[PDB]
């Protein structure tokens, strides 16, 4: 693994010899299967916008 | 005041207006065409691909 950039919230490596399939499930995981904290229930009580 | 009936007459004249073609007859005058879209100067490069 070979590191170009990192700052906060940007990161360009490299990975030299590893197939697509696992590749692929790198980036699959990281677009959909990586947790966080996101609003789920917005309980409003007034709203006159 | 007899009122006598006269003679046919010779012929007739006719007196109305002329038009003024002194302005007409020049070349014509178009409306100018339009540009073709040109490319606009100063294009470059922007993104440049990651890593």
């Amino acid at each position: 693994v070979d590191v170009v950039h990192m700052d906060e919230n940007s990161l360009e490596f490299d990975m030299v010899g590893i197939d697509a399939a696992i590749a692929n499930a790198f980036r699959r995981i990281l677009l959909a299967e990586v947790p966080t904290m996101a609003v789920e229930k917005v309980l409003v009580y007034n709203n006159t916008s | 005041g007899g009122l006598t009936c006269a003679s046919a007459p010779q012929g007739t004249l006719r007196i109305l207006e002329g038009p003024q073609q002194s302005l007409s007859g020049s070349p014509l005058q178009p409306i100018p065409a339009s540009p073709p879209p040109q490319i606009p100067p100063g294009l470059r490069p922007r993104f440049c691909a990651f890593g």
